[PDB]
């Protein structure tokens, strides 16, 4: 569509809101212009959601527990508060790991205090101490405990800092108290920030004086990759095939030892800027470790990222990077030859959280498809700044989009594919538009790396060209 | 490496040699993992009985619970009314979690909204959030009624839902005649079934407490049915079909099957079917009100008897032979309509399926968990099949329900080795199935981890999971099955016998070792 | 040794040490068994490509056939009429085998009778056997009519059924007005479906051929449905339900529905339901006749198009979306009744389930076998589900059906890797699944041996068996399922997707080895 038509569609969609809601939502919809380098002049981000408009955003408890701390496998994470949250967030995110669940790994488990009315009225400090004692009694092989605070804990002023400090000192254990109450902030981003602050204060500086770890000039840490079906492993195999040594993974398949060993690395490879930029900046300022953004979504982005990473080291690393690129070229070339004809010219609309709306555009372009509209759940203005460059002319940008807005935007655009979460999958499937879950990879994956590119292409081809989408109209209607 | 003609997903791609070598290198170099012998020792200890005593001595830690919070049930109850928008007063993360939960269980769109209450709203109150949210929801999604629930954050600070809604109506944010029923659903009290009960009671109060002057019992010659927290569309369908076959006028309140089974024909329907407002306004005029799941409909029962003057029958859930016949007989007595020949033929066919499968169903030891009414109905049905329940678990049960289940068990010789647990979680159940091993487990998708643990101990200690309950995430379209009535009994019996036969076939597939019992006819 | 608390059946009683030692002593002493390495070598050779070439070079030996003989289908067709006793002219062992087969498949009593022909009948004939059997059957079991079919013995010695029955009526053995339709069912021609066709042809001819002078097409404003050889009760139920819901008067000929699902009420009912003689006599007055399985109703089609003067439509079996749609449109066009909105909603629900499960269903390779029409419908549904059938087998199929299936496979991109086999048995299918391994097998209970062989080769070579078809002996109450129409499509889709997910869960249950993909949500 033309630029004058996207604005008309935006106005027609906004016409249904009341005055306050319309005025607020007019600031969150924009027509892309890659020339503009400041996203503040076109879109407004990181504000509170309008009440009663069916937002897709989550809470700070999600952004901390289910995002940052949860993937850590050797730790035990306590959902301090009522049951719901832990139950709703149990095993819903596919942060893959290797370990014996119930013995030394606890990712898919749900530990909760299960607050009652008497806990609200009288407190939860004694109950928390008893819970820590029972956790240590029944799960002796855990390497740490984290306390994720749910809303009531923040409201009633339960002092989990002192309980954590006392129990950790007396039991010689690392107990990290996290104030990730849902009502804090507007979305999962503040949960990311709180979890990063907890990591900085209670975990990161534990080995500040230990010098037993021998460091090589090829030490790297993957920052912000959470192994959604093995993406972290796929990236790690490429990084290790380059001659680089990965010491830490944050936090998919990550261990507390990797977090402790991170300050000894020579370079931080940040995948998700939105979630771990604060900890990357803290490490850069305190230990002098530089950090850089890398993207392993599609062959072009992967090759560019490998070359940029190899540019940070000596000639042997560059030679190994060239060897890896040459080795992996025929496979992704064959994948393109197989799947691009079936996917050429197709239009894609995306609505994901903080990073993936701009990171996956490269793969779609590698497969011959174009992105006609992308959007962020909770991303800040810097993410949109990076997003304007990657998106073409006259493409719609939306922040904190509502179900109504997304429904009519899709109705007016008629995209060939929609990539969003589980809360819009069936809405758009019943509309006759192929849908792909861009958070869990539709229980497939991994999609990062050369190995993940083939799975990505196969999944897009099977979802887009399925015979079921041509059968939604009865022959007699 | 990937071959384009045969692409591998995570399994079995990460079983390749390069990925295995990299995993081992990462582990040994940086994971600082405990030695494998220590891990095996700890697992074996966790499978023992001393660990069971330590686990059952728990007082403050809950591991893998089998329950949810009240607003989930409140939303499920609100979804059953015509053009009704479930509104949750509180934080948006709760609504997101509810929608994800119901999307995963039903594979259907689930409409729910929130006022997105923040820290300033937690300190100054949620009056402005309530006003703006009601106005915006009505303007945007245009529902005929908004049902308000609460999150724990609002309940702790004591939000006055009645005063907030009254002020919202008084300042013109909503029309004064627009129906906005509300209910208090504290998440630290009870569970999701309590939330369903609270929401239904609130809606019933809203449409019927101020207009009881012109109501007479039996005026409309109908029977009200309250289904409670139900996640099987087949139950609603079978109740309606049975009551239509008996020729009995019925008003099933809070019927959500239409909005949870919308067709895929090119358009998205936010609202479909549901109990109408006229049906609830005319509810007191019915001859009687029947509760399908009485053990979590206590407040509703109290309100109905106190206000509608309906003598609610003391009926169990229509699960199994005896209870389905009791339900049908009570309905026939209330309405005067005799039980027709079709239901008799269905009962005879079900008894003939029981007779056919009794040789394989007898003596089987079962561990089960779930909702109180559902668990007690399953236990009763297992008792009529000759099966032996061993571990009965209900995380949201109380002492009275436990006493009722104990009486049911003592009424039968197959309940001799059966113990009932209330307030326990699935870690306790794992300890139980490791110490006192049953043949099978009946529960929701959370028991697959218990099955994994039992398999890790050994093939002879494996306890297979039979998926009957809520929520089921790892299987598709199981929410379309039936649990209540004769049809549900046939479905459950077929599932159980086929699970037993599948396990037997798996155990006897070894050639020249165990295939002497790989019989063609079973 | 047996422990009273834990009494063991054959498995795992024979896995005990004493029984193991006894069996080892027997084998090493008096069996002259081949060495185990030789057995392993022979098995591995039988799993090879050269063994497949030798297996497909067969033209004189049949190993594990996938079909039965004509009198079985004749008996099944005769059981579908009101108070009709299936009479079999020949040997009693054939009747015993038929009753055992149908008792094992249906878990219900089956009534069939024989004249008990012996070598004396081979010397002379079966005239006296015919007369005595007819008289005894009429006296004892009081049938409304007797349908006569022949075994291979009666057809080899060339018995003349018409003359025998006319003589029996002439000499007072049976009343002259007693209806005794007959049909020739040679067991060396065709299969059970041919016997069903022949029996229905004989009954229709008996009731209509001589009384076509007062018949006018469309007088009764009804449509006739001939279901063919069917062993799924839900198929009859769904056809009746859809036709009644469309508002179409229908005359469903040869309904064995009620006699195969008799309720348990303390008494035995030999007869139940079935097509009435008035319906059979009034059939020529219908608007048209619809054959649900046209590929084994050729004789019936010839008769109804030549005698009844009905323009029978060229319809495929109503299996799957497209063919159910075409069947519904043809029924609507013949009857003039529009398609109801509820059927449209059911189709939309089927499409919704398809959209939900397409991700798991896509790319899966299936090897299937069974009757021609059922196999073709299954292939069509798999092609609409994004699955690739690879090994399509039909022992009782012909070249025209193979050409039609080839056209269907050419119509879809997912039929590129398919190959259709006719006149091949399950040993050929075993060779095929060893050579070109499919993900799953769809068929009757006879594929469990193939699954056992594949498991013996290795776990990663195992091809699980999905039990759809006839006969099913190792599972209970699968005969109550449905395969026709939208409801049967949903049931088949659910079975397929749940089998796939169960296999994935089985392959991901290993701790620290493959449990990274043991996802709670699928
Ligand atoms: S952490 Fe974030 S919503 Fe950066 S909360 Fe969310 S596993 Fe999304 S776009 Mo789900 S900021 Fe990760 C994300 Fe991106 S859970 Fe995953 S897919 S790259
Ligand atoms: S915004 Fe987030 S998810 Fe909401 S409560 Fe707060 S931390 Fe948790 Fe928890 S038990 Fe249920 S789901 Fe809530 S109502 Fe409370
Ligand atoms: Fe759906
Ligand atoms: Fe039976």
């Amino acid at each position: 569509m033309s630029r004058e038509e996207v604005e008309s569609l935006i106005q027609e969609v906004l016409e249904v809101y009341p005055e306050k809601a319309r005025k607020d939502r007019n600031k969150h919809l924009a027509v892309n212009d890659p020339a503009v380098t400041q996203s503040k002049k076109c879109i407004i981000s990181n504000k509170k959601s309008q009440p009663g408009l069916m937002t897709i955003r989550g809470c700070a408890y999600a952004g901390s527990k289910g995002v940052v701390w949860g993937p850590i496998k050797d730790m035990i994470h306590i959902s301090h508060g009522p049951v719901g949250c832990g139950q709703y967030s149990r095993a819903g995110r596919r942060n893959y790991y290797i370990g014996t669940t119930g013995v030394n790994a606890f990712v898919t488990m749900n530990f909760t205090s299960d607050f009652q009315e008497k806990d609200i009225v009288f407190g939860g400090d004694k109950k928390l101490a008893k819970l820590i004692d029972e956790v240590e009694t029944l799960f002796p092989l855990n390497k740490g405990i984290s306390v994720q605070s749910e809303c009531p804990i923040g409201l009633i002023g339960d002092d989990i800092e002192s309980v954590s400090k006392v129990k950790g000192a007396e039991l010689s254990k690392t107990i990290v108290p996290v104030r990730c109450e849902g009502f804090r902030g507007v979305s999962q981003s503040l949960g990311h920030h709180i979890a990063n602050d907890a990591v900085r204060d209670w975990v990161l500086g534990k080995r500040d004086e230990d010098t037993t770890f021998a460091s090589t000039p090829y030490d790297v840490a993957i920052i912000g990759d959470y192994n959604i079906g093995g993406d972290a492993w796929s990236s790690r195999i490429l990084l290790e095939e380059m001659g680089l040594r990965c010491v830490a993974q944050w936090s998919g398949d990550g261990s507390i030892s990797e977090i402790e060993l991170t300050p000894k690395v020579k370079l931080n490879l940040v995948h998700c800027y939105r979630s771990m930029n604060y900890i990357s900046r803290h490490m850069e300022e305190k230990y002098g470790i530089p950090w850089m953004e890398y993207n392993f979504f599609g062959p072009t982005k992967t090759i560019e990222s490998l070359r940029a990473i190899a540019a940070k080291f000596d000639e042997s690393i560059q030679k190994k990077c060239e060897e890896v690129i040459a080795k992996y070229k025929p496979e992704w070339e064959a994948v393109v030859a197989k799947y691009r004809p079936r996917l050429e010219g197709k239009r894609v609309m995306l609505y994901i959280g903080g990073l993936r709306p701009r990171h996956v555009i490269g793969a779609y372009e590698d497969l011959g498809m174009e992105v006609v509209g992308t959007g962020y759940e909770f991303a800040h203005n810097d993410d949109y700044d990076r997003t304007m460059k990657e998106m073409g002319d006259s493409t719609l940008l939306y922040d904190d989009v509502t179900g109504y807005e997304f429904e009519e935007f899709v109705k007016r655009i008629k995209p060939d594919l929609i990539g969003s979460g589980i809360k819009e999958k069936f809405i758009f499937q019943k509309m006759g538009i192929p849908f792909r879950e861009m958070h869990s990879w539709d229980y497939s994956g991994p999609y990062h790396g050369f190995d993940g590119f083939a799975i990505f292409a196969r999944d897009m081809d099977m979802t887009l060209n399925n015979p079921c989408w041509k059968k939604l109209q009865a022959p007699w209607e | 490496s990937q071959q384009v003609d045969k692409i591998k997903a995570s399994y079995p791609l990460f079983l390749d040699q390069d990925y295995k070598d990299m995993l081992a290198k990462k582990r040994d170099g940086f994971e600082e993992k405990y030695p494998q012998d220590k891990i095996d020792e700890v697992f074996q200890w966790t499978t023992t009985k001393e660990y069971q005593e330590l686990n059952f001595q728990r007082e403050a830690l809950t591991v893998n619970p089998a329950k949810a919070c009240q607003p989930l049930g409140a939303v499920l109850c609100a979804l059953g009314f015509e053009k009704t928008m479930p509104y949750v007063h509180g934080s948006q993360g709760c609504v997101a979690y509810f929608r994800s939960y119901f999307n995963r269980h039903f594979r259907e769109p689930v409409s729910c909204v929130s006022d997105s209450m923040t820290e300033d709203a937690a300190v100054f109150g949620g009056q402005q959030n309530m006003k703006d949210g009601l106005q915006n929801c009505k303007a945007t999604y245009k529902p005929d009624m908004i049902a308000v629930s609460t999150t724990c954050m609002a309940e702790v600070i004591g939000d006055d839902l009645n005063a907030f809604i009254n002020n919202s109506k008084k300042e013109g944010f909503i029309p004064d005649e627009f129906p906005v029923p509300f209910a208090h659903t504290p998440s630290f009290v009870g569970s999701h079934v309590t939330g369903w009960d609270n929401m239904f009671e609130g809606i019933a109060r809203y449409f019927t407490l101020k207009s009881m002057d012109d109501k007479v019992v039996g005026s409309n010659k109908k029977i009200n049915i309250v289904p409670g927290f139900e996640t099987y569309l087949g139950n609603f369908r079978v109740i309606k079909r049975m009551l239509s076959e008996m020729g009995v006028g019925y008003s099933l309140l809070s019927d959500p099957e239409e909005v949870l089974d919308t067709p895929a024909d090119g358009q998205f329907r936010m609202y479909a079917g549901g109990t109408t407002q006229e049906e609830m306004k005319d509810a007191p005029n019915a001859l009687n009100t029947v509760l399908l799941q009485p053990w979590h409909l206590e407040k509703t029962k109290k309100f109905v008897e106190g206000t509608w003057k309906h003598e609610v029958p003391k009926l169990n859930i229509p699960m199994g032979l005896d209870w389905t016949d009791e339900f049908l007989m009570k309905v026939s007595e209330i309405s005067g309509q005799p039980i027709p020949a079709s239901l008799t033929k269905e009962r005879g066919r079900l008894v003939d399926m029981m007779t056919d499968s009794h040789t394989w169903l007898h003596g089987k030891r079962f561990a089960l968990w779930g909702d109180p009414d559902f668990v007690m109905g399953l236990v009763k049905f297992l008792l009529e099949l000759g099966c032996e329940p061993v571990h009965i678990l209900c995380h949201n049960g109380n002492k009275r329900w436990k006493k009722a289940v104990d009486a049911i068990l003592a009424a039968s010789p197959y309940g001799k080795n059966a113990t009932v647990y209330i307030g326990k979680d699935l870690w306790h159940l794992r300890s139980l199935v490791f110490t006192d091993k049953p043949d099978f487990m009946i529960g929701n998708s959370y028991g697959k981890f218990i099955q994994r643990d039992t398999l890790h101990k050994g093939k002879e200690f494996e306890v297979p999971l039979i998926r009957i309950g809520f929520p089921i995430f790892d299987r598709h379209h199981l929410h379309r099955s039936t649990t209540l009535g004769y049809e549900g009994a046939m479905q459950i019996l077929t599932t159980l016998v086929n699970s037993i036969l599948e396990r037997l076939d798996e155990e006897t597939r070894g050639m020249q070792a165990t295939d002497y019992n790989h019989d063609l006819v079973r």
